Order: structure tokens, then C-alpha cells, then sequence
């Protein structure tokens, strides 16, 4: 009890409690979420997850943006590349850096 | 943030210290799946839609709008062309109708 200061903010009355929805519960619904944007677009959240192929997509996305969906299709390689770099540097900054 | 669905429209209603929005929501009711295609070939050339998207219904190609089923032939004005066939992934072989061959063929 001495190290710790948990053990004298309970005796003195000092108590925290648990969250209703767990951890898991949590990274459940984020997975949910994940599954209907990579499979469906935009479409689950306005109503039923409709799939659509991934890069047909993205062609729609980039029309969103004002660019001509061929664009999209004729880099789509280069595009899933700089994506795919792109997270792979937000996992080693994650790794690497400590704050 | 107006409602849960692709919004439409919204109206209020005075309430005890507050305000009550009913929000008007379109929402897309009876899907079927199809067979799609990024792009058709035609000619050696790609084609892409200008507007919609390219479905199969398992033996035609059609193209229709996004949200609500409405298939049509697919043909020059209904899409543009941009390149050749060799680079678009899973590129699909059909027909374009040209409206102006009919008409210089009559
Ligand atoms: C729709 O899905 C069913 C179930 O897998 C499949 O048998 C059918 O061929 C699909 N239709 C089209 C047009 O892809
Ligand atoms: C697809 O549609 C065409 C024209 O509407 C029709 O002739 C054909 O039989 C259909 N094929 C199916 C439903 O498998
Ligand atoms: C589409 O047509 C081209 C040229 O006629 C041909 O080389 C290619 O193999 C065809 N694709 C399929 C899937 O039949």
C-alpha cells in the first residue's frame, strides 16, 4: 500500500469505476466500421452495406474530389503504393516515437 | 447530421424551451447484387462511365445511375473514352452504340 497511491485514495473514500463498454468492445465496433467502409463505400452509413469493389470506389472518391475516375485507374498501382507506404510510415512513427 | 439517410429536406416545430427537426431522408430500400466493371472495351479503346457505373445482369451490360436502378445502353454519350485497354484492372469486352452510325447508315 505504501507505493502506491491507489491504495490511499481508496481508503480515503476515492474509488474509480469501470466503463460500460470494455476495451474489446470498443476495437469490436471500430472493426464494424472498418468492414463497412472497405466493403461498401459510403453506403452503410446512409442505409444496407451495399459491396462494391474496392478501386471502383476509390474511382468514386476521386470523382468526389473533382478528378476524372480513369485517373484513378490507370495508377492504381501507384496509388495503392503510396497508401500502402503511407501506412507503413504511421506504424513505425507509432513504434519509433514515445509522446 | 440532418437526419439518417441521404438527406432530403427538414422541417421545425416550436417545443418547451427547445426545437424539434423532423428531417426528410431518402434511403435506398431493395438492392440487388450485378456483375461490374471498372470499364469496357471497345474498338481497343476504355470507356468509362460519365455518370454511373457499368453492371451485368449476367448476360447484357448495362450502364446505370448510383442509387437507384435504372439500366441503359451503354453507349458514346453515356460514357468517355481515355486510353487504351491494356491498363485498366479488369477491363470487360462489350459493345458501345454509336448514335450517329444509324443515322449516316440512313
Ligand atoms: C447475385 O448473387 C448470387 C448469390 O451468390 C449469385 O448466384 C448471382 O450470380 C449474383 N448475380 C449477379 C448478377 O452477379
Ligand atoms: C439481361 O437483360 C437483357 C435485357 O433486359 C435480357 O434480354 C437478358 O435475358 C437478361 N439476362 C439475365 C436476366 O440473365
Ligand atoms: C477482349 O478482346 C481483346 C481483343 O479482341 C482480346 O485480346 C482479349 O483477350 C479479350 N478479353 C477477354 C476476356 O476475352
Amino acid at each position: 500500500a505504501a507505493r502506491d497511491l491507489i491504495c490511499a485514495q481508496k481508503f480515503n473514500g476515492l474509488t474509480v469505476l469501470p466503463p460500460l463498454l470494455t476495451d474489446e468492445m470498443i476495437a469490436q465496433y471500430t472493426s464494424a466500421l472498418l468492414a463497412g467502409t472497405i466493403t461498401s463505400g459510403w453506403t452503410f452509413g446512409a442505409g444496407a452495406a451495399l459491396q462494391i469493389p474496392f478501386a471502383m470506389q476509390m474511382a468514386y472518391r476521386f470523382n468526389g474530389i473533382g478528378v476524372t475516375q480513369n485517373v484513378l485507374y490507370e495508377n492504381q498501382k501507384l496509388i495503392a503504393n503510396q497508401f500502402n507506404s503511407a501506412i507503413g510510415k504511421i506504424q513505425d512513427s507509432l513504434s519509433s516515437t514515445a509522446s | 447530421f440532418c437526419g439518417k439517410g441521404y438527406h432530403l429536406m427538414s422541417f421545425p416545430q416550436s417545443a418547451p424551451h427547445g426545437v424539434v427537426f423532423l428531417h426528410v431522408t431518402y434511403v435506398p430500400a431493395q438492392e440487388k447484387n450485378f456483375t461490374t466493371a471498372p470499364a469496357i472495351c471497345h474498338d481497343g479503346k476504355a470507356h468509362f462511365p460519365r455518370e454511373g457505373v457499368f453492371v451485368s445482369n449476367g448476360t447484357h451490360w448495362f450502364v446505370t445511375q448510383r442509387n437507384f436502378y435504372e439500366p441503359q445502353i451503354i453507349t458514346t454519350d453515356n460514357t468517355f473514352v481515355s486510353g487504351n485497354c491494356d491498363v485498366v484492372i479488369g477491363i470487360v469486352n462489350n459493345t458501345v452504340y454509336d448514335p450517329l452510325q444509324p443515322e449516316l447508315d440512313s
